[PDB]
């Protein structure tokens, strides 16, 4: 078994059990360890609780659209003003933004009298403003829910 | 539209002038999905505060709810008088704490973090309910013109006359403002498993104070929340809870000047509208004891392994 | 010709599946910055590939780059290169194992973060099974590798076509992000360097055909032309892949998500039916096998000369190297356990650029006193001079920024290279117990030197 030992002297001590069985033992131990790792992984993936949903982990913020922020010098709040203040909402560690009714309406109190369910009231902006606000909210990792009558 | 992962769609219902048994029916059935949760506004219906009333509200909601469901809480809304005018200024801070320690999802009405009050009723040309216009004043941002809400000569509603000293801008510098406490409570709720999850165990009712605990299996730490809703008084935690040290460290308090201070367990002195959150290291969780299995609730039960630093269901 | 086809099939690699997040992880969600970052990475890889082709046509194999170092530097430099390339290969195989296990394990968790423990366990299991498959058995499977290449090119083509179609349709929600770009805040230079590292890993990943380029038959005739015809194609493919990902996903979810392709398919076509994770996992497993074989080859190739571990030059079992495979498995397991994936890439290609610096100065040594004796080139090696400064800029500022001490530890290991080299060679000390251990291990595993 000297340095650089060739093939012929290899068949001189491998026959001995002390050099015959440990190789097989190590091979089967390694494959057993591989199976143990697979079993541990498949056990940990199961038996694990389902994680909380987005509406279960973070607080919600309720906003009255007409009294949050004006952005066109008209006296009424609008969606653009809401978009312009998303940094303040983020600084509050808020997860969900809740906006009350803003559809095109003829009566804005005593519940709501809606004149069109697929339009935004002109005093709040246009549909393009709503789409921009939704995109801005989704970019910052927030989520939006709206009222329905 | 809720099949794509990460895009679940929420839906809740509003029923206000109703009883608790008819309200909890919107939660659905174990084999029928009806709603995620009905909005809870029982707290916002209180015109006066005491330990007994808050205890009754919390216990009623937590007992009538189906087991395993997700609760929620509100303290104000567009159809209710603002909190600092309904109950007074002294209760502004403590209620916020109550909102951020109960199990479930908290809901905040705009302007509650600053602490706005109602405005004197005024008549408008448009048709509106004069009895509810008091809670729809514009947001107060800074001490400029119309409180920074608009740059126009006239707003659709008058702004509150105290905006010169109560606005977002001034409170971002003051270290004792309600905004700082709200931000601290929100951060603590977002960065602690014990608050966004885990058991909620409440002790016996009292006329002055409300005391409860939050805990989880395998954390070895508990949060003890104590709130004083009556008058200034003295409290001895040894009688209510056994196995506590003589001195305890306040993790958070409504009076921000006492953060990190040490108090004596027997003889805690509380002022009108005060709140303390103690963090305690122990291993005797209440929900495992025999006396308290009837006063602890969870949703999505889980256990934490620190050695593996994971969560598992079988406990 | 099919030569460029084989070249691109080798080049495409497997990093394209992981980099889009990391590059977007740095630069703070700036799309234009990321596009410029991969543009610069592609140019840098162009230059490095050209220099590597020069060395390959001037020198046969990896041992021939070792001999090149011997010609133009001392033996210490070449030995340091050898042992550093050992760590490079170990880190590469560890990263591939992490990526494979992580992609396989993601689908079970629908919309949350996968815990680190199952990911590490599965990565260790995959690395161990690949290591035990390489030795005592299979060296290469042609059918599986052909199928994996076909699947990978099909997936890439499908993603590119879908992105092109969605961009052409002109919907506002799909194109508005491309317009009004660059409004995000400008990051620091360290984030630029990290993004460059990730992009270079993406694009140069699998572009290690230096040995492959060494067996070509048209020196200075088609190899530069082959590179000029192949590399910009995969550059455009990668850029348009970014186009598609940013078209149908937001930067926030791309950064928060772990498997970019899986979430891309989830949002685009909610009918994948677990086909995409399985296909990508099979492709990554094939790439792992190919990479472990290609990394085991140079160790045995250079083990026959100038190596203290004479035990390494021992073909055994079914004519397979054993010591090199075991050492690679051990180092890969340590890399899996002790650290994450992105920082592994950062350290790996920081070391890669650090050694490319010395490769470039050796090429300049071919021109240091004899500029005329350089290899024939289109612009007479003007570009490598600039790439030297580029690499210097890459290596300098991570030290002054110093956000992680592991950067210092890399240089500490490099210096320990010479620290170990000095007593072995200069003093020529031999250990009897070393011989005893070698003989015992030879008798244990039937280890013999042919
Ligand atoms: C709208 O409200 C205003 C004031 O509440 C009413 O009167 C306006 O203002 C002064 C007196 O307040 C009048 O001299 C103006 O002529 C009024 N302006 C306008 C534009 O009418 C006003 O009558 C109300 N209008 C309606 C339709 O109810
Ligand atoms: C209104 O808010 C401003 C903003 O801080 C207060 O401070 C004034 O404005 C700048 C900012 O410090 C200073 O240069 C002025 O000197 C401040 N005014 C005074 C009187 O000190 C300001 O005090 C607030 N109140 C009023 C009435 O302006
Ligand atoms: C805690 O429990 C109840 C509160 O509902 C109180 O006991 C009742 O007090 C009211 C007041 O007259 C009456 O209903 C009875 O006299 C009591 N018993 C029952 C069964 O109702 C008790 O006092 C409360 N503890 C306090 C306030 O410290």
């Amino acid at each position: 078994p000297y340095a650089g030992m060739p093939k012929e002297v290899l068949f001189q001590f491998s026959g001995q059990a002390r050099y015959r069985i440990p190789r097989e033992i190590l091979f089967w131990l390694t494959v057993a360890s591989v199976l143990v790792l697979i079993a541990a992984t498949i056990a940990i993936i199961a038996l694990s609780p389902k994680c909380l949903d987005w509406w279960q982990e973070g607080p919600m913020y309720q906003i009255y659209p007409r009294s949050f922020k004006d952005s066109n010098k008209d006296g009424n709040g609008d969606l653009k003003g809401i978009q312009d203040k998303l940094d303040y909402i983020t600084a509050l560690n808020i997860k969900t933004v809740w906006i009350t009714s803003f559809y095109k309406s003829s009566l804005k109190d005593f519940r709501y009298g809606v004149e069109d369910f697929r339009e935004v009231d002109p005093i709040f902006g246009t549909m393009e403003d709503f789409e921009n606000l939704v995109a801005a909210i989704h970019d910052k990792g927030l989520k939006l829910i709206i009222d329905f009558i | 539209y809720s099949t794509e992962p990460g895009r679940y769609r929420f839906m809740g219902t509003e029923a206000y002038a109703e009883s608790i048994d008819r309200t909890v029916m919107y939660y659905g059935l174990p084999f029928i999905q009806e709603a995620d949760f009905p909005f809870n506004n029982y707290l916002s219906m209180l015109d006066t505060v005491s330990g007994n009333s808050v205890y009754e509200v919390i216990t009623s909601w937590m007992e009538n709810m189906p087991e395993g469901k997700w609760p929620n809480w509100m303290i104000g809304g567009p159809d209710s008088s603002r909190l600092t005018s309904r109950l007074g200024n002294q209760y502004v801070n403590v209620m916020n704490m109550l909102l951020f320690t109960l199990p479930g999802t908290p809901i905040t009405y705009y302007g509650e973090e600053i602490g706005m009050g109602n405005i004197v009723a005024a008549n408008l040309n448009e048709s509106y309910d004069i009895n509810t216009l008091r809670s729809k004043s514009p947001m107060q941002w800074d001490n400029s013109s119309n409180a920074g809400f608009s740059e126009a000569s006239n707003t659709w509603l008058p702004t509150n006359s105290d905006y010169h000293t109560v606005n977002v801008d001034v409170q971002k510098t003051q270290p004792r403002s309600a905004l700082k406490l709200y931000q601290d409570l929100s951060l603590l709720h977002a960065n602690e498993l014990l608050l966004n999850r885990g058991w909620f165990c409440h002790l016996r009712n009292d006329s002055h104070y409300v005391v409860y605990t939050r805990e989880l299996d395998g954390i070895d730490r508990i949060f003890i929340v104590v709130l004083n809703f009556g008058e200034s008084t003295l409290l001895n935690l040894h009688n209510m809870i056994s196995g506590l040290p003589a001195k305890m460290r306040i993790r958070l308090s409504t009076n921000s000047a006492d953060k990190g201070s040490k108090v004596d367990t027997s003889g805690i002195f509380l002022d009108k509208g005060e709140g303390l959150i103690f963090e305690h290291n122990t291993k005797n969780l209440l929900h495992r004891q025999t006396a308290f299995r009837d006063r602890c609730f969870v949703s999505n039960r889980a256990c934490y392994s620190s050695v593996l630093n994971i969560l598992y269901t079988s406990c | 010709w099919w030569g460029t086809s084989f070249l691109l099939i080798n080049i495409i690699g497997a990093g394209i599946f992981v980099s889009p997040k990391g590059v977007l992880a740095y630069s703070c969600m700036n799309v234009g910055v990321s596009l410029c970052v991969w543009a610069g990475c592609a140019i840098l890889a162009m230059t490095s590939t050209l220099c590597s082709a020069e060395i390959s046509i001037s020198f046969p194999c990896s041992g021939a780059q070792y001999y090149f170092l011997k010609r133009y530097f001392g033996s210490t430099v070449a030995f340091l290169n050898l042992w550093t390339s050992l760590f490079l290969g170990s880190g590469v195989v560890a990263g591939q194992a992490l990526l494979l296990a992580e992609y396989s394990i993601q689908p079970f968790f629908p919309s949350c973060s996968v815990p680190k423990l199952p990911k590490k366990c599965l990565a260790l299991a995959m690395l161990w099974i690949v290591g035990i498959l390489t030795s005592r058995g299979v060296k290469e499977v042609t059918w599986l590798q052909i199928a994996s290449s076909v699947l990978k090119v099909s997936i890439l083509s499908f993603i590119s076509l879908t992105g092109v179609v969605f961009l052409i349709r002109g919907k506002k929600e799909n194109v508005e992000r491309f317009q009004n770009a660059f409004d995000a805040e400008l990051p620091d230079i360290s984030h630029l360097i990290q993004a460059i590292f990730q992009g270079y890993f993406a694009y140069s990943g699998g572009a290690c055909f230096t040995l492959i380029a060494g067996e070509l038959k048209k020196p200075r005739t088609t190899i530069p032309k082959c590179i000029f015809t192949a590399l910009p194609l995969v550059t455009v493919v990668y850029l348009l892949v970014n186009i598609s990902y940013l078209t149908v996903l937001t930067p926030r979810e791309i950064l928060s998500s772990d498997a970019v392709a899986i979430t891309w398919a989830d949002r685009a076509f909610p009918s994948l039916a677990w086909i995409m994770p399985f296909a990508i996992s099979t492709s990554l497993f094939s790439n792992l096998l190919i990479s472990i074989f290609k990394s085991s080859r140079p160790i045995y190739l250079a083990s026959q000369e100038g190596q203290l571990p004479l035990l390494f030059n021992t073909l055994n079992s079914h004519s397979s190297p054993f010591t090199a495979v075991l050492l690679l498995v051990t180092l890969g397991s340590l890399a899996i356990i002790l650290t994450s994936l992105i920082d592994l890439i950062n350290y790996i290609f920081f070391t890669g650029s650090l050694w490319s610096i010395l490769l470039m100065i050796g090429i300049l040594r071919r021109r240091y006193q004899e500029p005329n004796l350089s290899i024939p080139y289109k612009v007479f090696l003007s570009f490598p001079l600039a790439t030297i400064v580029i690499d210097v800029g890459l290596v300098v500022i991570p030290l002054v920024k110093s956000p992680n001490v592991h950067y210092v530890y890399v240089l500490l290991l490099v210096l320990s290279g010479l620290l170990f080299y000095i007593p072995l060679i200069h003093f020529k000390i031999r250990l009897a117990w070393f011989e005893k251990m070698t003989c015992y291990l030879q008798l244990l595993f039937n280890i013999c030197l042919p």
